[PDB]
């Protein structure tokens, strides 16, 4: 799927809305990582059962 | 050049294409672009109000 795109998009023209949409993507995938990795370490049931 | 790739875009960009695209779609169902009101958005924000009160009462629920 990698190659596909990397052969097409580079050709293609692209409206400012889904230019716009693509960046909010890369902000909606760091948000989450530190709420998540707290979670694996187990620190809000820690904290709760003190 | 050309605007090919996916470049950044500035806001007022965005909102540039959107007037764009709404005169384009009511000069198809119209065949006139005076528009001296506009009912595309009008029809359109009433669809957001029915599925914003939907999520509304499943909190309500979720709550309960």
């Amino acid at each position: 799927a990698g190659m596909a795109a990397a052969a097409h998009v580079p050709h293609t023209i692209y409206s400012p809305l889904f230019r716009k949409f693509v960046e909010w993507i890369e902000y909606l995938c760091l948000m989450p990582i530190f709420p998540l990795a707290l979670w694996l370490m187990n620190v809000y049931a820690a904290i709760r059962y003190r | 050049g050309s605007g090919y790739g996916l470049g950044l875009s500035t806001r007022t960009q965005v909102t540039g294409y959107q007037f764009l695209a709404r005169r384009t779609a009511m000069a198809l169902t119209r065949w006139r672009v005076r528009m001296e009101i506009e009912p595309g958005r009008r029809q359109t924000l009433a669809v957001v109000a029915s599925v914003s009160a939907a999520l509304v009462i499943c909190l309500g629920a979720l709550l309960w």
